[PDB]
RNA sequence: UAUCUGGUUGAUCCUGCCAGUAGUCAUAUGCUUGUCUCAAAGAUUAAGCCAUGCAUGUCUAAGUAUAAGCAAAUACAGUGAAACUGCGAAUGGCUCAUUAAAUCAGUUAUCGUUUAUUUGAUAGUUCCUCUACAUGGUAUAACUGUGGUAAUUCUAGAGCUAAUACAUGCUUAAAAUCUCGACCCUUUGGAAGAGAUGUAUUUAUUAGAUAAAAAAUCAAUGUCUUCGGACUCUUUGAUGAUUCAUAAUAACUUUUCGAAUCGCAUGGCCUUGUGCUGGCGAUGGUUCAUUCAAAUUUCUGCCCUAUCAACUUUCGAUGGUAGGAUAGUGGCCUACCAUGGUUUCAACGGGUAACGGGGAAUAAGGGUUCGAUUCCGGAGAGGGAGCCUGAGAAACGGCUACCA
RNA sequence: GGACUUUUACUUUGAAAAAAUUAGAGUGUUCAAAGCAGGCGUAUUGCUCGAAUAUAUUAGCAUGGAAUAAUAGAAUAGGACG
RNA sequence: ACCCACUCGGCACCUUACGAGAAAUCAAAGUCUUUGGGUUCUGGGGGGAGUAUGGUCGCAAGGCUGAAACUUAAAGGAAUUG
């Protein structure tokens, strides 16, 4: 099929190559699978030696990490927000890697009551000595806390969607969120 | 060509094989095993080139469905099983047991041992790593793998596993004065002394030998086998113990023999 | 090449599996991971307390020198990040008994710890094929004529 | 070179056109009939064996 | 192992080329042909065309036997057609058309990858906060009978039945540590009982230290002294080098593996029960290592041509960022952004009646010429392209399409 | 274990260097082209040698030498040593 | 200005062979079978042929670069003798 020998490209100084075998197996490239979201669709893909490259097509509920808190819990997917390479793939809402999504966010704000006791946007006595042992170190990032109030956050996915079949990833926080806004402000 | 090679043709042969250049156009080719092809020793090379006790290539075949050959402690029936180094293989029928080791020319010679001493196997350690579950390993210069060994074994020492359950016992470290086997190269088949290890970074160690008759040389790391302290070995040394006679002086060796 | 600001391309550049911690404060700054290349080969002052990111440096990067060690002069430097080595050397054709001069092209990486211009005598090193034609790694830079 | 390979090939083609075409005498099927001769040379010999 | 001689040359001397002479592991052809050892052979022109036959199949005690097969243990048990399953068919053999930094040779690299097989290691955790395990379920081939086609290694519908086929499925120690907490009794707090903790995948985070030594600080603040507060031996492997090997935490997964298989023997224990337990192998299985390989890769080297001086970027040309794709690096492809990259040290184009090399002939030395061909490497199976199966094939004694 | 440690060419020695082919050692294939065989005994359950060595001028790696032939350094001292 | 002596740099002349050449002759055509100071260009038997073809410069006349097929045993140069 595709190819990804190198015999087929001109040489380093303008010189034409001319062929000298047939394409090779050992050599080949396949159609890109452009995961889309919606209802869960997962092929499998034969490869070299005898294993398997899961091609997510259609992808949801992945699993996203708290990067700081250093949790992962299973969330949804609202759509892709910002893509670094291709613009195009914002406006088809398609996933790769490194693709600036949104995710449902009220897996993790119920996290954070069960486990530190406040409640963002707005009995059992041994739990609030744990809240009082985890006390003074529930003060987070402004932004992240201001999207919680909308329920909506933001995410970069750190899988390969095509390679894996899942869709993985992490959470925006720190330097590298506030380099993201100021791409989505000033260019889209 | 489109997957593995299953022939050999005669003349492609390791030259140390002796074959007979006439005779058929084949060569036996040792399937995978514990040793690489152009160091191993096939059991049809070894028990019809070498020591004549068979005649064709179905008559070594009778020999080892038998049930008769045991390399290393266990039945082998592959006629192109690659023996190799240190194999200490062992014919139950004649009660005979033999040790591959080289020659100082640098084949493989018969070497006939005891019952004793059949019962051990000197091991070049070639890696030390961790495994799963954090077990460390050492893996030796025929393929075998031993867990837990001794903290202090190191790459490019010695082990002396048994035969039957691994179970390493004492060990060779490498440092100045260790005696060397020579297990690669033009000095393939000489025993001396290491007296100066060169370390160079980036590759291809040089170990500096000199021999009981002073006569010194220089290999790489990868053909040096550490088998004991100065003038004591751990094992049975071949006939001639790896001096490398001149040529001139191997004639005048001979003269003394022919004649009464 | 020279210096330039650090996030001007369409994707944050920040060094993989280096995470600073947005929620404890520390005197030191920002967490920069570095190795050395090894083979006696001494990390520049700029790479350890930089501000850039090449992933293919031998140094705060994830690549590795290892293979042949070359030596040669620079002829251009007009590329991104990369220069052109000159290496010259004689050959011997043997009916004549004689020499002949001759000379190859290497295409290197440099990295921005280095400040490279023509002149240069450069040691390079192999360095993991890393784009098309550039094998080697700028590791040692020794002066011209001063 | 592809000037030379296709003159080769000119050539040999009308050169295998020549011989088909000479050899349409022969296709002895229905228009061909070979005229052969069984001569003996010893009166002790007879043809028809 | 080192010799020359004739044409020109008419009397002489030289430049000069031709002819003679000898070798050929160099081809043809003519004449002639007794003996022994040894042996190349449709390469050159047409990598042009193919009648016919053969060239790849395979069973041990150890996968499946109700052959209405043969021959002598009441489930079978000996030999054994057919067929299912497993494995092999990717090796060998042939040819040299293509191919001019390509192949190839010697030397490096994988800290940049895949690996059936052999060799060595490697699996007390599965359902569960109410159950087939002295053992779950279907389909079918072979076979029986009925048919179609002119024909083929064509097969349809109908009835049977097995697995190491296919699809499900469970036993097994105690301890430890974490979250959740019946809580109570009042604290410098400590506590019943609920869950989780193999392996594989994916993501995020942490440890993976170590140039020699002296105090003042507070916060988390612990065992003990004499509650003044004193305070220690503290665990860390390898490389030249790693975000390495490995381990720990939070989760994820159309949940990967964790034996429903087969042969040869009848051992031991008593509570003497068809109780318990147990030997020697065979085939499978996850991961690691190893072996046989493979794919890419570093440096240097190739014949003739200037009546080829500029070449490469339309249609990736050189570099950067990011993604996709791959077994994996990489302009390999895609999106954007740079304007580079080679060359008189011959780039680029062209020719080769060019596969490269080990090597062959020729001998005073250096050289000249040759290498289709017994070994190594590359490529192709009338021309192109595409792909299934599998560890491995862009396979042609495999398939599909187009052309001839 | 840290460092300053000019950059080369050249030449000696060595390592890693497929077999076959070439040179060559041993060996009465009846001699030889070859082949890697064989030889000696009480020829009654045997003994035993051998299957060497060299050549490869390029490129890469290691080391000895420092003539020959290049290269750099203290002239605004922005030079060295404590 | 002329004479004498020396010197440097020139255009040349005469004798000779220590040498060189096929010879005429040569202080260079020497220091070359006892063959290497540095470096550019050109030639490889005669006709076909400075022809054909392409490129280039020239207004043109032309110039520069420049083959092969085929055929041939010659093509020459130096000195004297009748």
């Amino acid at each position: 099929g595709i190819s990804r020998d190198s015999r087929h490209k001109r040489s380093a100084t303008g010189a034409k190559r001319a062929q000298f075998r047939k394409k090779r197996k050992f050599e080949l490239g396949r159609q890109p699978a452009n995961t889309k979201i919606g209802a869960k669709r997962i092929h499998s893909v034969r490869t070299r030696g005898g294993n398997k490259k899961y091609r997510a097509l259609r992808i949801e509920t992945g699993n996203f990490s708290w990067a700081s808190e250093g949790i992962s819990k299973k969330t949804r997917i609202a759509g892709v927000v910002y893509h670094p390479s291709n613009n195009e793939l914002v406006r088809t809402n398609t996933l790769t890697k490194a693709a600036i999504v949104q995710i449902d966010a009220t897996p993790f704000r119920q996290w954070f009551e069960a486990h530190y006791g406040q409640t963002l946007g707005k009995k059992s006595k041994n739990a609030e000595r744990k809240w009082a042992a985890r006390a003074a170190s529930a003060k987070i990032e402004s932004s992240v806390e201001s999207q919680f109030s909308a329920g909506r956050l933001y995410a970069c996915i750190s899988s390969r969607p095509g390679q894996s079949g899942r869709c993985d990833g992490y959470i925006l926080e720190g330097e590298e969120l506030a380099f993201y806004l100021r791409r989505l402000t000033a260019k889209k | 060509a489109r997957g593995p090679k299953k022939h050999l043709k005669r003349l492609a042969a390791p030259h140390h094989w002796l074959l007979d250049k006439l005779s058929g156009c084949y060569a036996p080719r040792p399937s995978a095993g514990p040793h690489k092809l152009r160091e191993s020793l096939p059991l049809i090379v070894f028990l019809r080139n070498r020591l004549k006790y068979a005649l064709n290539g179905r008559e070594v075949k009778a020999i080892l469905m038998q049930r008769h050959v045991k390399v290393d402690g266990k039945v082998r029936t592959d006629t192109t099983y690659p023996a190799g180094f240190m194999d200490v293989i062992t014919l139950d029928a004649t009660n005979e047991n033999f040790r591959l080791v080289y020659d100082v020319k640098g084949r493989f010679a018969v070497h006939r041992i005891t019952d004793e001493e059949a019962s051990y196997k000197l091991g070049k350690v070639k890696k030390v790593q961790l495994g799963k579950k954090g077990v460390p390993y050492v893996v030796t210069h025929d393929g075998r793998t031993i867990r837990y060994p001794d903290p202090n074994i190191k790459v490019n020492d010695t082990v002396k596993i048994d035969l039957a359950s691994g179970k390493i016992t004492d060990f060779i470290k490498f440092d100045a004065g260790k005696l060397v086997y020579v297990t690669g190269g033009r000095n393939l088949g000489r025993i001396g002394t290491i007296v100066h290890k060169e370390r160079h970074d980036g590759g291809f160690d040089l170990v500096h030998i000199k021999d009981s008759l002073d006569n010194t040389f220089v290999t790489r790391l990868n053909n040096v086998f550490v088998i004991g302290e100065q003038g004591k070995p751990y094992i049975s040394l071949p006939k001639g113990k790896g001096i490398k006679l001149s040529i001139a002086e191997e004639r005048d060796r001979r003269r003394a023999q022919q004649g009464l | 090449s020279t210096e330039l600001t650090v996030q001007s391309e369409r994707a944050f550049q920040k060094q993989p599996h280096i995470f600073n911690n947005p929620k404890v404060k520390t005197s030191k700054r920002t967490k920069r991971w570095y190795k050395n290349a090894g083979l006696g080969f001494k990390t520049p002052k700029t790479a350890i307390e930089g501000s850039y990111i090449d992933k293919k440096c031998p140094f705060t990067g994830l690549v590795s020198i290892r293979g042949k060690i070359l030596t040669g002069t620079v002829v251009s430097t007009k590329m991104h990040r990369t220069i052109v080595i000159r290496r010259a050397y004689l050959h011997y054709i043997p009916k004549y008994n004689r020499y002949e001069k001759r000379h190859k092209n290497v295409p290197v990486h440099v990295s921005p710890a280095f400040r490279v211009q023509v002149g240069d005598i450069v040691t390079v090193g192999q360095c993991r094929p890393i784009s098309k034609t550039v094998r080697f790694n700028v590791v040692k830079v020794s002066a011209a004529a001063g | 070179k592809l000037q030379r390979k296709n003159k080769a090939k000119q050539l040999r083609a009308q050169r295998i056109l020549d011989s088909i075409e000479n050899r349409k005498l022969f296709e002895g099927k229905n228009g061909a009939a070979k005229i052969i001769t069984i001569v003996p040379l010893v009166n002790d010999l007879d043809p028809l064996d």
